[PDB]
């Protein structure tokens, strides 16, 4: 908590390309064999996303603005990301939002958090009774004055380390509508060496948070100074008022999307 | 000819509500003439087929013993064994020309059936 | 207006308040209906010219033998074979070239 | 039906032929609306007995959802000074269902009463609290000048007159510090043609109505596409399919026949719509079920009768529908009553369509 | 509008209020006259053919 990571240094702003990502259900309305158009905050196709990774001498825990909207794309074998940190001051001076997955459900709380130097999570020496359950909380020292709490439905999470190309893919989109936080979640296996694979996927709504707090900055949590990290890769995108064409199948899944102003 | 269509402004303004019907009375016959205009269109669609497809009032047939002088007319002649009389060329003409219509009928769009069916037109031809 | 559904408007606003909202929806739909009818009357005249031309070609090319050039098609006209088609008719022209 | 053509043609002599007169439609016999059980009732009357309310920007909220709404204790009838309501009264909220309800209480001025309205601007509307477009309730107000008013103004309560930007619906600012007021940031401490954002009530009991306090209680309403958990005082009016009914499903009010289909739906998508952006298929919010929306049958009326000097016999024709109510015959055109079907073929006299012709014979 | 007679509108509502009711008739009458001219031009194309 107090002592930061020993081998951590400053990460350079590396960029890469994201092809079809940014597509999501704009509303909860079902659709059957019908095409529609909509305008909302989107991630443009063939855009540039910032390359983020954690390797044993670059440990990524930056601070980026939430003002214009933020896109999450995480390509990881061990699903090393346990969640994210939200807030403005990101300290006990005001309230800040935290989303942490304990590998069973997702705990969402709004409290007064005491922010140390280097937050992080995870477990040590997994070889004995793994269970991948949150035990040591290294992110904040304490909390109080909690005005919001939420518990989601049970989830399945495999954090075990693997070798070779990337497998699990989790893409989240976090936005603010009139104070309501609308969360998108999708999980599908992929095969990735570097960059991003060529394909298409649809994002589904998860939970709507009626909090109403302003978030000007955010952080990322991985996995006390002697701990190392596995193979992790993820992105932070920026949403824009793009216009897409959303095609729907008979079951309501979007297999096709077209960005108007790209081509 | 085209597809016969009929539209009613009674259900077009709104259905099962006295608010639309009361205000249409103040507008009077505005869309009443529109209902007569589209009705006259469906009448013109059926009259276009009468002045063209049927030239004469008498029906003619092919002989059972066919000597054509070396030409083969079996392509243009319909098949008597089929339930609907169609030639080899009319089979492609019908199949190469292409629910959308059923969904539009829910808003008050009425598609009137033609005066003559596919069996009728082939018999005049 | 506020919304395009009268079930939401009539169930909320007062009769004096909803009267202005429904008046704009009806007037817009009456103008939208006249737009369709006007476009159908124009196509009704275009389809009539094609029908009058059809009765002319059916009589001269099929029933009789027409000497008109570029009417029954290229070449010296011999006969014509009509064929049934959806919403129309197909003419098979036999000519001498 | 013979005289129906007389008024259609505006003449006492009806010539032979087919004429369109009226348009038949099947009216719904019952109303099928299905939503699950009630959770709790909102504290509509419990907030009226509070000693002191919060300010405009400080509004306190008690969260009780599932808009059944307490209908028992109602102080809203002729008990207060001024009644300004929108939508429907809270007595009628028993027929409607809302997702979440936030009960708010605040004190405003005389000139700030007109600024209260859903989806509207104003000094306190944009900079402090804005009503959502989902609020169908009444705005309750009463004159507190005999209590909260003090000599020389009451500075206990506060309000924020200025803010750097307008607030979105459902947004709060509790900051009492000095921030940007106008469009030009003055960088903290007041000056450089900026203004101190926080303000205090100047309520004087001896001045006009604009300078006097008014206690206002508004219960925030939320209407979204999420499934509703409550229906009325009574719920189901148990479903009987294959009948014309008036249905309200997941907030979609319509009239049509309810049938079961094979359509496969996603768990997170409640209701579908066709290419016309109209209700197509919906799901049961109470239990697990899939219903298809089939609108009730309708069509035009066709009258087939000979001339006035021939006979008075009239044959009514229904276009493109099957007659289950009702010489009742059915053809490709539809239900035809008042005529006899003859297998023999005759010259076409009265046009019918779909390969059918009618005539007056023996 | 309230009534088709303009003499009843000018003799009751104020000049600023009367212009609103008269405007509803003018826009309705000009649209009705435009509908008549539209039908005449269509019938004029039929008689010329």
């Amino acid at each position: 908590q107090c002592v930061n990571f020993t081998t951590r240094t400053q990460l350079p702003p590396a960029y890469t390309n994201s092809f079809t990502r940014g597509v999501y259900y704009p509303d909860k309305v079902f659709r059957s064999s019908v095409l529609h158009s909509t305008q909302d905050l989107f991630l443009p196709f063939f855009s540039n996303v910032t390359w983020f990774h954690a390797i044993h001498k670059r440990f990524a825990n930056p601070v980026l603005p939430f003002n214009d909207g933020v896109y999450f794309a995480s390509t990881e074998k061990s699903n090393i990301i346990r969640g994210w940190i939200f807030g403005t001051t990101l300290d006990s001076k005001t309230q800040s939002l935290l989303i942490v997955n304990n590998a069973t459900n997702v705990v969402i709380k709004v409290c007064e958090f005491q922010f140390c130097n280097d937050p992080f999570l995870g477990v040590y020496y997994h070889k004995n009774n793994k269970s991948w359950m949150e035990s040591e909380f290294r992110v904040y020292s304490s909390a109080n004055n909690c005005t919001f709490e939420y518990v989601s439905q049970p989830f399945l999470m495999d954090l075990e380390g693997k070798q070779g190309n990337f497998k699990n893919l989790r893409e989240f989109v976090f936005k603010n509508i009139d104070g309501y936080f609308k969360i998108y979640s999708k999980h599908t296996p992929i095969n990735l060496v570097r960059g991003l694979p060529q394909g298409f996927s649809a994002l589904e709504p998860l939970v709507d948070l009626p909090i109403g707090i302003n978030i000007t900055r955010f952080q990322t949590l991985h996995i006390s100074s002697g701990w190392t990290a596995g193979a992790a890769a993820y992105y932070v995108g920026y949403l824009q008022p793009r216009t897409f064409l959303l095609k729907y199948n008979e079951n309501g899944t979007i297999t096709d999307a077209v960005d108007c102003a790209l081509d | 000819s085209m597809t016969k269509t009929s539209v009613d402004c009674t259900m077009y303004i709104c259905g099962d509500s006295t608010e639309c019907s009361n205000l249409l009375l103040q507008y009077g016959s505005f869309c009443t003439q529109l209902n007569r205009a589209l009705t006259g269109i469906a009448v013109e669609q059926d009259k276009n087929t009468q002045e063209v497809f049927a030239q004469v009032k008498q029906i003619y047939k092919t002989p059972p013993i066919k000597d054509f002088g070396g030409f083969n007319f079996s392509q243009i002649l319909p098949d008597p064994s089929k339930p609907s009389k169609r030639s080899f060329i009319e089979d492609l003409l019908f199949n190469k020309v292409t629910d959308l219509i059923c969904a539009q009928k829910f808003n008050g769009l009425t598609v009137l059936p033609p005066l003559l069916t596919d069996e009728m037109i082939a018999q005049y031809t | 207006a506020i919304s395009s559904v009268l079930n939401d408007i009539l169930s909320r606003l007062d009769p004096p308040e909803a009267e202005v909202q429904i008046d704009r929806l009806i007037t817009g739909r009456l103008q939208s209906l006249q737009t369709y009818v006007t476009q159908q009357l124009i196509r009704a005249a275009e389809i009539r010219a094609s029908a009058n031309l059809a009765a002319t070609k059916m009589s001269e090319c099929v029933l009789g033998q027409s000497k008109r050039v570029d009417f029954c098609g290229k070449g010296y006209h011999l006969m014509s074979f009509p064929q049934s088609a959806p919403h129309g008719v197909v003419f098979l022209h036999v000519t001498y070239v | 039906p013979l005289s129906e053509t007389k008024c259609t043609l505006k003449s006492f002599t009806v010539e032979k032929g087919i004429y369109q007169t009226s348009n038949f439609r099947v009216q719904p016999t019952e109303s099928i609306v299905r939503f699950p059980n009630i959770t709790n009732l909102c504290p509509f009357g419990e907030v009226f007995n509070a000693t002191r309310f919060a300010s405009v920007y400080a509004w306190n909220r008690k969260r009780i959802s599932n808009c059944v709404a307490d209908y028992s204790v109602l102080y809203n009838s002729a008990s207060f000074s001024t009644f300004k309501c929108y939508g429907v009264s809270p007595t009628k909220l028993n027929d409607l269902c809302f997702t979440n309800v936030y009960a708010d209480s605040f004190v405003i001025r005389g000139d700030e009463v007109r600024q209260i309205a859903p989806g509207q601007t104003g000094n306190i509307a944009d900079y402090n609290y804005k009503l959502p477009d989902d609020f169908t309730g009444c705005v309750i107000a009463w004159n507190s000048n005999n209590l909260d008013s003090k000599v020389g103004g009451n500075y206990n309560y506060l309000y924020r007159l200025f803010r750097k930007s307008n607030l979105k619906p459902f947004e709060r600012d509790i900051s009492t510090e000095i921030y940007q007021a106008g469009s030009t940031p003055c960088n903290g401490v007041k000056g450089f043609n900026c203004y101190f954002p926080l303000q205090s009530y100047g309520f004087q009991p001896t001045y006009g109505v604009g300078y006097q306090p008014y206690r206002v209680v508004v219960l925030s309403f939320e209407l979204l596409h999420a499934p509703a958990t409550v229906c009325g005082p009574k719920k189901s009016t148990n479903l009987v399919k294959n009948k014309c009914v008036n249905f309200n499903f997941n907030g979609l009010t319509g009239t049509g026949v309810l049938t079961e289909s094979n359509k496969k739906f996603l768990p997170f998508q409640q209701f579908g719509r066709d290419i016309a952006d109209t209700t197509d298929a919906v799901r049961d919010p109470q239990t697990l079920e899939i219903l298809d929306i089939t609108p009730c049958s309708f069509g035009g009326v066709s009258v087939i009768t000979p001339g006035t000097n021939t006979s008075n016999q009239v044959a009514v024709l229904y276009q493109g529908v099957n007659c289950t109510e009702v010489n009742v015959f059915q053809t490709r055109a539809g239900c035809l009553i008042g005529a006899e079907h003859v297998n023999n073929s005759y010259e076409c006299d009265i046009p019918i369509g779909a390969g059918i012709c009618a005539s007056y014979q023996t």
